[PDB]
């Protein structure tokens, strides 16, 4: 349902982003963590203190499968099926947790690109976010 | 939760009929099959390939009971949930690392497992009484999440 | 997404149904009335109380509908293509309330149907709600 | 709700520089722009096509003004926002029909709102305080619903 205008604004905002996209990443994730506390629950294993490597390493690869999807914007299903896998058969994380990672995604770009997040992109971005957890979770049952 | 006199009448009435053994093992059988991430915590079960492995799965049926107990032992506490619930909770965040959303899960399928044992006397008011009651215990079970 | 398996279940189950699908149509709706209070926001203008007419005939028209979309499985989209609009354009009810509709339903189907209601026929029956419902609020934005 | 000492400090530090007036302005429009079902409630409003006339409309300013001000005089009252909000819930109910979950959408949207026009400011401890706050709020507002 991404109409060609969406799709514009994908590119032009997530291309303003470039390099600091496992900046942003890790931001979102530690800003999940802080306002959502039952996402903490998957990840057990991991030291969730502020400041933490291995939540930045994660923040890099999470930012980095995007990054992916925007590039692919017209064929993610196949360009993001292996991580559909891994979700849906090994990690098995329940999917209301996608939409608190896509809120918590928006509020750092909106943080860190002032001029550039504007009503019209928000709204698009939005869509891509929900596209995104639409193919992430589309192999549970 | 906040329930009329009449509306716990109602949820003591029908509960009384209910084998919480059968039920127990039938309600975390049909979560497994019908939400299957919800499977990530059994592994150590053993065979969870088909519906019918995990409808006779032992160990599912084991945990269905201990699960059935707690919640049938509740309600004899509806007016104090929280205070019931209060250790459950943070062992089920701290130890276990359940996501307090399998709670909502299991309450809708334990719904549903009441309207197909009882048929016709799980009536529309009986239900929405219900509810409220899965509804209350999902959230005093996840009331020391954090 | 449906498999072929799940579409034999829903078929099977449907078929049981028949007659019956607008009666229990009617069942779903009073159940989710008393069950989920807030649903009642989108029906002011509709007499509330048991057996009015305005509710059995709803009933029976959203009876209708997942008939057409059972018999057309294969092709939901274009079978509920009219549909969609309506609920996009001119209804638009909130996407939280399909999920509060399909449980009530299945409630219902559990209550009248002792032998079709295995816990596979449980389970694809869930899928095929969930699909109706993507596909009646895909053209929302 | 309850806020830590911490909490309640930052909430309330970052609430005397908003200017309610274009804040409330900002949040009712991109509410109307990003999840436009919610257009239902004001179809007496005019233009809200596109985003540029949402935005541009005087009567969606002079809207979004009035409930950030009644979101205003609430956070005076963090302690009892049931008793606070229960004339509002009950009118949103018996005679506007707003669905609840209209509620949420905003909260989360006001959130996206502080962020962009604070920027560094709005940290990640902040936003954790702000999405307790807007989650009560919407609960307060949604308590009277029968
Ligand atoms: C925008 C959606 C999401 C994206 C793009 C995403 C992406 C990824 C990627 C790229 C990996 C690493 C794959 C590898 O190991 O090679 C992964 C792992 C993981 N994801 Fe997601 N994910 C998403 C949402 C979620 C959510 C919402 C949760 C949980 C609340 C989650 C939990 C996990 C966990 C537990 C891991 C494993 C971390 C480890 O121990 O290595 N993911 N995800
Ligand atoms: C209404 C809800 C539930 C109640 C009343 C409840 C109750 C219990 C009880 C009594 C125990 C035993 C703890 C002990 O021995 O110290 C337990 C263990 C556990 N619960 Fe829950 N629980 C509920 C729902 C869930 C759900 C939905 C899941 C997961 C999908 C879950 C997963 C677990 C696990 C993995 C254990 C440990 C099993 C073992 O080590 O034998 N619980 N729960
Ligand atoms: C299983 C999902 C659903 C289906 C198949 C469905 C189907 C329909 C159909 C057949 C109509 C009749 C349109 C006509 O006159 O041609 C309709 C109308 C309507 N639907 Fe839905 N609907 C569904 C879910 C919802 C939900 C969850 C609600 C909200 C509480 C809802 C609210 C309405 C309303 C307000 C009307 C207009 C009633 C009237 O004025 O007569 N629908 N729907
Ligand atoms: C934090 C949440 C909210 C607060 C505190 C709030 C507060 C208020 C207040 C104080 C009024 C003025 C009553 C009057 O003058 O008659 C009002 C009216 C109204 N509210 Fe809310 N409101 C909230 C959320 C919403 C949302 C999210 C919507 C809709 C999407 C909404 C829709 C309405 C409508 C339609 C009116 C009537 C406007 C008119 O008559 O033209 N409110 N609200």
């Amino acid at each position: 349902v991404l109409s060609p205008a969406d799709k514009t604004n994908v590119k032009a905002a997530w291309g303003k982003v470039g390099a600091h996209a496992g900046e942003y990443g890790a931001e979102a994730l530690e800003r999940m963590f802080l306002s959502f506390p039952t996402t903490k629950t998957y990840f057990p294993h991991f030291d969730l203190s502020h400041g933490s490597a291995q939540v930045k390493g994660h923040g890099k690869k999470v930012a980095d499968a995007l990054t992916n999807a925007v590039a692919h914007v017209d064929d993610m299903p196949n360009a993001l099926s292996a991580l559909s896998d891994l979700h849906a058969h090994k990690l098995r994380v329940d999917p209301v947790n996608f939409k608190l990672l896509s809120h918590c995604l928006l509020v750092t770009l909106a943080a860190h690109l002032p001029a550039e997040f504007t009503p019209a992109v928000h709204a698009s971005l939005d869509k891509f976010l929900a596209s995104v957890s639409t193919v992430l979770t589309s192999k549970y049952r | 939760v906040h329930l009329t006199p009449e509306e716990k009448s109602a949820v003591t009435a029908l509960w009384g009929k209910v084998n919480v053994d059968e039920v127990g093992g039938e309600a975390l059988g049909r979560l497994l099959v019908v939400y299957p991430w919800t499977q990530r915590f059994f592994e150590s079960f053993g065979d969870l390939s088909t519906p019918d492995a995990v409808m006779g799965n032992p160990k599912v049926k084991a945990h269905g009971k201990k699960v059935l107990g707690a919640f049938s032992d509740g309600l004899a506490h509806l007016d104090n949930l929280k205070g019931t619930f209060a250790t459950l909770s943070e062992l089920h965040c701290d130890k276990l690392h359940v996501d307090p959303e399998n709670f909502r899960l299991l309450g809708n399928v334990l719904v549903c497992v009441l309207a197909h044992h009882f048929g016709k006397e799980f009536t529309p008011p009986v239900q929405a009484a219900y509810q409220k009651v899965v509804a209350g215990v999902a959230n005093a079970l996840a009331h020391k999440y954090h």
